[PDB]
């Protein structure tokens, strides 16, 4: 709504077409997050919410993110490229037995 | 000093070590001189045509050097005494071979590998037939007389102070004995003479390449700068490795050299892995195994997970068992030649192989890894001889419940099944009745580029000349109609009265391998139901692994250098946690032979084209034409034809046995053997030690039949593979359930006669390795087959696949390529194109770890005489060519020789030179390239002696069609009749439609056109037209010498409607502004250093490589149609584009292709990928000249997208096919600019504002865009964009 | 079967380049012989109305490839009947081709066509153009048979 | 070298040997 | 050999597409 | 240190500068 | 008119030009269905009416329809083929006998 | 990593020839080894949110 | 054994214009050695109805397509009997047959119909389709045998 | 003295062809050996303002 | 026609001292 | 003129720089 106001036509309508490719590649991440990555070496809830705060307040009393560097042109790269989990991982039913 | 100086000089003193006194300057283009012949006179002197005494005055004065005929000096070559008579030597390894000399009473009379057998006087007729076997084994065809090459050794190594053991030997054979052989000079075949052994040829092969080996490594050391190669912690010199090795494989070459091949492969396949500090280069990609898009990093050096592993059962049986092939080999050689010689330096280093490191990043351990590999070429071309052996199909393994081979055929008749669906979800089926006759010749015909098969047939041609079978593909032009039918079918071969021949080729350095020449009447129903497999594993991008089920991805079949196509074996063995398995099979055709294979996939194949059981081949349904091709008996029983099993008697038995039981007419008997009517009489009386003669039978033995998975099938390379991805699905099971939760398998492809998987290995414990190993091997060998411990290997720092070694990250490279000998008799009818394909072998010879200073000096060896003896005619002194009269002054002693100029290397192509450049040999040098090299002021060195020799150049040969020997009314036109594509079919119903087409632009293709083009297309070949207009371009070559001009000229542009890469001195191009300063990384180490400091500074390919003219662009499409392409080009599908105008509609576009015979499936992207270019397309073509077809060109970063906009700065106001001449000018440019050490600038096209000089750019863009000759003649269209755009925007 | 003429696309959907699209694209590209296979299934179930109905594949990339949708979302709102007295559609193609007809008429517009959507966020339910047509006739409803021949 | 006249026009002008001869 | 124009092409055009109908 | 290649048009200026 | 307030200019101005053939296609098909088909194994008017509601409604008592899969470019196909009958049936005017 | 239909950027964002822009270069462009890679680090970077 | 009949599946038109079964790639299977006696298996335990229970066998060497598993739960839930009075599965194949249901209704290769979940969280527990079909009956309960025969 | 990029001038004066005006026949044309010494008292003058 | 550069280059002090004064 | 020795002086740098 804002690309078909400021006048770029042909650069609205092509974000209307891959709207439905899109979306399957945030419905194969939202598998992977929620039941693929889901160990007891994942970030506990009470910890999880505070790292929003402690981004912007600039505290640092509990463990910092980790920072990677990407470039201008991998942002384009990314948006042309889905995640498609061919082979899962092979730790995965020896995992419960190797946390305890 | 320099290149093209030393080089020249020592050419100058080959051939006056060649000839014994020649005034050969530098400054003449060429040197004309004459030879005596002597049996063309003395048939003359038969019919008794004669003035003066020919023999002995002509030969006295040519000794005496005065005499010459015609102003031209005529004179003989040197002896083979005067080539090493300069200086004497003895050496061991003379006395070794003359030690190793068998005389008659010794030998086998069908080894596969020849011995040395002394040559007599008054010889048997049992010698005359190992005179036989040694004119048939030993053909050292190719470039350059051996004679000469000796000549070119004993010049070099004068000069380098270096003796090599190769010459020693040579000269300590030429003082004892003289010459050894006569060979002749214009053909390169032909030898009858034979001193104290027959293998003196394969000698001379042998000691040759032993010093050429020498003269590499030593010059490669001064290149490198260090004095030894480096081995770990101590240091060894390589001579000695080539010395100790030169005299174990002695006294008989072809035998020990092929059984020493596999311990020396292993043994640096072996050689860095086990060391407790490990060095890598390290590289990431893609999260497949089978990633190509490989970048690298720094090295480093990482702990070995693996440092216990090696104490196991596995690697201390495997040296062990290497160490006996070796101790088997050296205790042969023991024997035959009574030398007490044990080859100490190897087993020294073999001892410690899995503990002592291997680190790339110095060149002295790289240079080894490289050299041991490329000892191998030693003896030349492997020539041998293979015994026709059947089946013997009473000991293959029978299917047991106790193996698992009934579970190999139902894996295997699964994945036919599975491939059949995934080709018909891509749309490739198989042909339909309707189209059966239009695809055969489809089919037939490329295939015989892959797999070649035989039918005899009469090839008659008239204007009376007859042209005997010529077995090539234009065979099914004549009895295309009459294999497929009812009789022709219905025969089978187990009969005597008919049967196959088997075909024999030999190989670089293996076993002679023989290809079967199998009939039609059962390839073409073998043809139809392999082509859905054909095409779609010719698809190279696919994803491996287990866990995914696709069988397009797994299997490869067969972008050009072999560094960017094998970049996962330099990121697999670079990772610290992937252990390969690698097998190989050990006689695997000969376990093939098994019901396990062929029956699996005979009911696949019949279950698969079930639901196609209503269609039918002219009545002939599926099931009747899968048995036509494979049979239950066809292949079951199939005599082959070979040399027939000989045996050895005494005269006594022959002569009271003769005329009653020896018969002669059915079977043909060798030269020097007796024959015999039956087998029974022969193995019956058969046994002597004398064997003073030799019989051999016709009709016992009829042939040989076997069944085995033949090469000779279409079906060959794709069902290798099937079962060997379903003998290796196997193996993935019974080891996860055997050792559970051990050696997990992450990807996996099957090539066939090979397997690789790229496993994590889970547990470093030798005690449950072995449990692991011992469980593979138990599985191959419950599968039938049999693997090998000393060939398979399981390593983590080592990858191997198809003859590419790669080692820690690194490129260990080989080049097992010979340089002397072929697979043919090598014609030199083309000789320009010829040695330009040369020097582009030798440009991946340099890469894959030669020297440069010495694969130069082999190429100005070569462009002397690669085409000079063929002549037949002589010249007056006045700069005159004629044709020789028969005359009794003329015909004696007559024969001219022409040594051109070394320096015809460097002059460029279209200057009847070859377009090297002595900078470097990846760049090619065209016409502008000469001009900015000799405007560059650090080449007036180098480029001193190419500057005064630039013009001198005489032209080269060629062959081009002719009025006369050309059109025959009916050969072909019998079945071109009943095949043409449905649209052409139509057009040929109404002789109204066939004249409404011959007005289209379709010209040279019309249909009553297409037949003659078609047959005049199939007679480019050597036994039609190179034996016949042999007699023609002799009195047409000597018009173009008189005719020839020593002006020469650079041309901007070409011909009206191509443009070269010379367009770019339309205007002045700078160089500004510094890009960077850090070398670039890349992990083929063992590079010459004008080679190194292009892929230092300018990195390796990235991505992917640029679409960048039109005319590529169409054969990369016009390669999914079949027959068009070996037929028409790209450049006259662009002028039917070009002739139609503006392009109107894409429903048009696509009819006027399927009338041009064109394939309908590929035609609809033709007019989708034209008319979308529509805007852009000029008419305009390109001529690369080949600036990049070479292997180290592609695997440099150059001629890619962004390699344009990071060096090139072009305007904008430029059409995409005067860029695409500009950019093919920036990568030759910034490449020369790289070989000299000069800074990298970015390149930008300068043009300034002043009228006077814009306005005549202005006038050549008009010219080239719109010519003359072409507006005359109503082509040039006013309403293409691109023209009127032109006019308005560089002024 | 008998194509129209060559003139009657070619003056009217090519009938300028410098400007691709949907139909344009699929202008040329003959037929294979599954895909003229298919044009005979479409046509016998145009002769027996009620009695044989037809439905889409679920092929992939086809789907995905927009220019095909698009053209085969128009041409069937005027070729086949759904509704009325009979139907060859099934429940599930007719909702198919709207989601094609939806992706096409929002395909590429500026400004000056003024679009208001609709307040059930379905498929065609928009007032479109500068007479404000609306759009939520076309919508499959098979009781009666809006947007189809019938 | 005038544009829409020599590669245009000189079309038009040498048309004269199609219909006239034709 | 001179240029064609559209009418002198698809007319042309118009007449060898019947004739590939009527082989079918 | 290496020069700036001259096109074909300067190269037709200095030859005629010897005879004109 | 719909494809005309969309914008689609040289869209709508094919099917404009389409229609004085897309308009004897259906009597071709209509002159096939009152005509040439019209036999005793034609479907009664007493079940060719309630067609329509059993399958909105979901019933199943009487025989369905038989479902055919076609393509989404077949769609385009079949706009620009028509159906010109040229060959009879050879048993139409046979037909009566083989019913009695 | 798999890439979408080609024709989704061909019929509308490369449609209208004769006429650039920053998005029609940028189609095209095949990414290097190097910018591959940080392809990999973005979709790490999505899977573990915060 | 006897198989059905091959015309009940497929439907011939007039050659070529052919009725396309739902499950092809399945009817066009055989059984290996080891499959075909899981066949004896089953067999034998519907004969003996409370005798004989069966399970999972959960093994890594095969490797299937995943239709195959989603496809094995349609068939189990109408095939077998974990009813009020006897049993042919155990409690926990009862699970696992349902959790291949579970998959099977929500992987929507057509146009998506809407799902309304409820609070639980257990599998088969959602009300999927336009008259929102009550799917929590489909779940395992062996007192009264709800998602199985009797 | 540094140029700018090339995509400044290929995105916004020459980003069609079949238009020309004041600006597009400019771009390119790299300057002389005497005018580039213009360009040097250009820099002299801002240097020394006044 | 077309234009053509000659063989002959006695030019190679005259060019050198051309580029030479530009650079 | 050219020197290939200066050259090497590049690639010997390099093959140092590796140790």
């Amino acid at each position: 709504r804002m690309l078909v106001a400021a006048g770029k036509d042909s650069e609205a309508a092509y974000f209307r077409s891959m709207l439905p490719f899109h979306m399957v590649r945030f419905a194969r991440i939202n598998q992977i997050i929620n039941e693929d990555l889901h160990s007891v070496f994942s970030l506990p809830d009470d910890m999880f919410n505070a790292l929003l705060p402690d981004l912007i307040a600039g505290a640092h009393q509990n463990a910092d993110p980790v920072v990677l560097d990407v470039s201008w042109i991998s942002l384009w790269f990314a948006f042309n490229r889905s995640f498609e989990p061919t082979h899962r991982n092979e730790m995965l039913e020896v995992a419960p037995l190797i946390e305890s | 000093v320099a290149i093209t100086v030393q080089g020249a000089q020592l050419i100058k003193r080959v051939v006056e070590r060649f000839y014994p006194g020649i005034a050969f300057n530098i400054n003449e283009g060429a040197c004309y001189i004459y030879k005596f012949s002597d049996h063309i006179r003395r048939i003359r002197m038969k019919h008794g045509t004669k003035y003066r005494r020919q023999a002995e005055e002509i030969i006295r004065n040519i000794s005496l050097r005065k005499e010459r005929l015609y102003g031209i000096p005529v004179l003989d070559e040197v002896e083979w005494k005067y080539v090493f008579d300069g200086q004497t030597f003895q050496s061991y390894a003379f006395e070794v071979y003359v030690n190793s000399i068998l005389p008659w009473s010794e030998l086998d009379p069908e080894e596969e590998f020849l011995r040395n057998y002394r040559v007599s006087r008054e010889m048997t007729e049992v010698e005359k037939f190992i005179e036989f076997r040694a004119k048939n084994e030993m053909q050292i065809y190719g470039d350059i007389p051996i004679k000469v090459w000796c000549c070119f050794i004993n010049e070099l190594s004068a000069e380098l102070k270096h003796v090599p053991l190769g010459m020693q030997v040579m000269a300590d054979f030429v003082n004892r004995f003289d010459s050894p052989f006569h060979q002749g000079n214009r053909d390169l075949s032909n030898l009858e003479d034979f001193q104290v052994a027959y293998t003196t040829p394969l000698l001379f092969e042998m000691c040759c390449m032993e010093s050429i080996l020498e003269f590499n490594i030593k010059m490669r050391m001064r290149e490198e700068e260090i004095s030894a190669l480096e081995f770990g912690d101590m240091k060894v010199d390589p001579v000695g490795l080539l010395r100790e090795f030169f005299i174990l494989c002695l006294p008989h070459p072809k035998k020990i050299n092929n059984v020493l091949r596999a311990p020396y492969s292993w043994f640096v396949k072996m050689w860095g892995v086990g060391a407790d500090p490990i060095v890598v280069l390290q590289s990431t990609a893609g999260d497949d195994r089978n990633s190509k898009d490989v970048f690298y990093d720094k090295f480093r050096t990482e702990p070995n997970r693996y440092k216990a592993l090696f104490r196991s059962s596995f690697y201390n049986e495997s040296r062990r068992m290497n160490e006996e092939k070796i101790l088997e080999a050296v205790k042969y050689s023991q024997k035959l030649g009574s030398h007490d010689r044990r080859l100490p330096l190897f087993e020294k280093m073999l001892k410690t192989v899995y503990t002592t490191p291997f680190y790339p990043h110095k060149s002295s351990n790289m240079i080894l890894a490289s050299f041991l590999l490329s000892i191998q070429t030693i003896t030349g071309y492997g020539r041998a001889w293979v015994k026709n052996v059947s089946t013997e199909f009473d000991k293959q393994l029978k299917p047991n419940p106790s193996n698992l081979v009934q579970d190999v055929s139902d894996l295997t008749r699964e994945f036919f099944k599975q491939a059949y669906v995934e080709a018909k979800e891509r749309r490739e089926e198989i042909v339909k009745p309707e189209d059966l006759y239009t695809s055969m010749l489809r089919l037939a015909r490329n295939t015989s580029s892959g797999f070649s098969t035989e039918i005899y047939v009469k090839k008659r041609f008239g204007p009376l000349i007859k042209i005997n079978s010529r077995i090539k593909a234009l065979v099914i032009f004549t009895k295309g109609h009459t294999v497929f039918t009812d009789e022709e079918l219905h025969k089978k071969y187990n009969s005597v009265e008919l049967y196959q021949t088997k075909g024999s080729r030999d190989v670089p350095i293996k076993a002679t391998r023989t290809i079967y020449s199998i009939n039609l009447s059962v390839l073409v129903p073998q043809l139809i139901v392999t082509l859905p497999l054909n095409e779609y594993f010719s698809r190279v991008g696919g994803i491996t692994s287990p866990d995914y089920k696709k069988i397009g991805g797994k299997v490869i079949v067969g972008t050009g250098s072999r560094v960017m196509d094998a970049a996962d074996c330099f990121r697999n063995s670079a990772d610290r946690d992937i252990f390969t398995i690698a097998i190989d099979y050990s006689e695997y055709d000969t376990h093939l032979t098994r019901h396990n294979f062929r029956t699996g996939m005979l009911q696949g194949i019949r279950e698969a084209m079930a639901p196609y059981r209503d269609l039918r081949y002219e009545g002939y349904t599926l099931e009747q034409i899968i048995d036509f091709g494979y049979g239950e008996g066809r292949v079951a029983n199939t005599l082959w034809n070979g040399k027939r099993r000989l045996f050895k008697t005494t005269f006594d038995a022959y002569i009271r046995l003769d005329e009653s039981e020896r018969d002669k007419g059915s079977f043909k008997v060798p030269k020097g053997v007796l024959p015999v009517s039956s087998v029974d009489v022969a193995n019956r009386i058969a046994v002597d030690k004398g064997f003073d003669t030799l019989i051999a039978a016709t009709d016992g033995s009829d042939l040989a039949l076997i069944d085995t998975h033949l090469s000779g099938e279409n079906s060959t390379l794709i069902a290798n593979s099937m079962h060997n991805m379903a003998i290796g699905t196997l193996m993935q099971r019974e080891v996860g359930r055997e050792q559970p939760g051990v050696l997990t398998f992450l990807s996996e492809q099957y090539v066939g006669d090979d397997t690789l998987f790229y496993t994590k290995l889970h547990t470093t414990d030798t005690k449950v390795f072995d449990k692991v190993a011992a469980s593979i091997f138990d599985t191959v060998a419950k599968c039938g087959h049999e693997a090998s411990p000393s060939k398979t290997m399981m390593t983590p720092y080592s990858v191997e696949k198809t003859q590419t070694h790669a080692k820690q990250g690194c490129y260990v490279p080989q080049d097992r390529m010979m340089i002397i000998s072929s697979e043919r008799r090598k014609d030199i009818e083309d000789v320009q194109g010829y040695v330009r394909s040369q020097v582009q072998t030798m440009i991946t010879k340099v890469s894959r770890g030669f020297c440069h200073d010495l694969a130069q000096l082999i190429l100005m060896l070569k462009t002397t005489f690669i085409g000079a003896w063929k002549m037949k005619r002589t010249i007056k002194e006045d700069a005159m060519y004629r044709d020789r009269k028969f005359d009794s002054n003329d015909e004696d002693g007559f024969t001219l020789i022409q040594i051109r100029n070394p320096l015809a290397l460097y002059v460029p192509i279209g200057w009847n030179g070859y377009g090297a450049h002595p900078a470097a040999l990846n760049i090619v040098m065209t016409e502008e390239m000469y001009v900015d090299s000799i405007m560059i002021s650090k080449l007036d060195e180098i480029m001193a002696p190419i500057r005064r020799i630039v013009h001198d150049i005489p032209p080269c040969w060629n062959e081009t069609q002719g009025d006369k020997r050309g059109l025959i009314s009916a050969t072909k036109m019998s079945f071109f009749s009943k095949m043409a594509r449905p649209a052409v079919q139509a057009a040929l119903s109404d002789p109204q439609i066939i004249n409404l087409v011959e007005e289209l632009p379709l010209g040279e293709f019309s249909p009553g056109r297409i037949s003659r083009t078609m047959m005049h297309s199939a007679l480019l070949k050597e036994s039609s037209a190179r034996t016949l207009l042999s007699s023609g371009y002799e009195l047409e070559y000597q018009k173009a010498l008189n005719s020839w001009i020593t002006q020469v000229s650079m041309r901007l542009g070409e011909e009206s409607g191509v443009i070269s890469t010379s367009y770019a001195k339309l205007f002045d191009v700078y160089f500004e502004g510094e890009l960077d300063g850090a070398p670039h990384m890349f992990p083929d180490q063992n590079l010459s250093p004008q080679f190194y400091i292009q892929k230092m500074m300018i990195g390796p390919r990235v991505s992917s490589r640029v679409r960048n003219s039109y005319v590529d662009r169409i054969d990369v499409i016009l390669r999914k149609d079949v027959v068009m392409r070996g037929f028409i080009t790209a450049n006259t599908i662009l002028n039917v584009i070009e002739k139609l105008g503006t392009n109107h509609s894409v429903g048009d576009l696509v009819t006027v292709f399927t009338l041009m015979n064109i394939e309908t499936r590929v035609a609809e992207e033709l007019a989708e990928y034209m008319t979308s270019e529509k805007i852009r397309f000029d008419a305009l073509k390109l001529l690369k000249k080949g600036i990049a077809g070479d292997e180290f060109t592609m695997s440099l970063n150059v001629a890619t997208q962004d390699f344009i906009d990071t060096y090139l700065a072009y305007p904008y106001q430029l059409t995409k096919t005067e860029v695409d001449a500009i950019s093919l000018y920036c990568t030759q440019m910034i490449m020369l600019r790289a070989a000299l050490g000069l800074p990298k600038k970015k390149m930008k096209i300068v043009v300034t504002d002043d009228a006077k000089k814009r306005y005549k750019i202005r006038l050549q863009r008009f010219r080239t865009h719109v010519p003359k000759i072409k507006v005359l003649k109503k082509l040039i269209d006013p309403n293409r964009m691109t023209v009127r755009n032109l006019e308005n925007q560089f002024v | 079967y008998i194509a129209p003429n060559p003139r009657i696309s070619s003056i009217t959907l090519t009938q300028r380049i410098t400007t691709t699209g949907p139909f344009a694209i699929l202008t040329g590209s003959t037929p294979t012989a599954q895909q003229l296979n298919d044009v005979r299934k479409i046509y016998l179930a145009l002769m027996f109305p009620g009695q044989i109905i037809l439905d889409l594949k679920i092929d992939p990339g086809e789907r995905m490839d927009p220019a095909v949708r698009m053209v085969a979302g128009v041409v069937g709102h005027l070729l086949f009947t759904a509704g009325g007295r009979f139907t060859n559609l099934t429940q599930n193609m007719a909702r198919q081709l709207d989601i094609a007809l939806n992706d096409y008429l929002l395909y590429m517009y500026n400004t000056r066509v003024q679009v208001n959507y609709g307040p059930t966020g379905e498929p065609l339910d928009f007032q479109i153009g500068r007479n404000q047509y609306d759009c939520n006739v076309f919508r499959a409803d098979f009781a009666t048979g809006t947007g189809y021949n019938g | 070298s005038g544009p829409l006249l020599s590669v245009f026009a000189l079309q038009e002008i040498m048309q004269k040997v199609r219909q006239v001869q034709a | 050999g001179p240029l064609l124009s559209v009418f002198a092409l698809q007319e042309i055009m118009q007449k060898v597409r019947q004739v590939q109908a009527d082989y079918m | 240190d290496s020069g700036p290649l001259l096109s074909v048009f300067a190269l037709q200026e200095i030859m005629q500068k010897v005879r004109q």
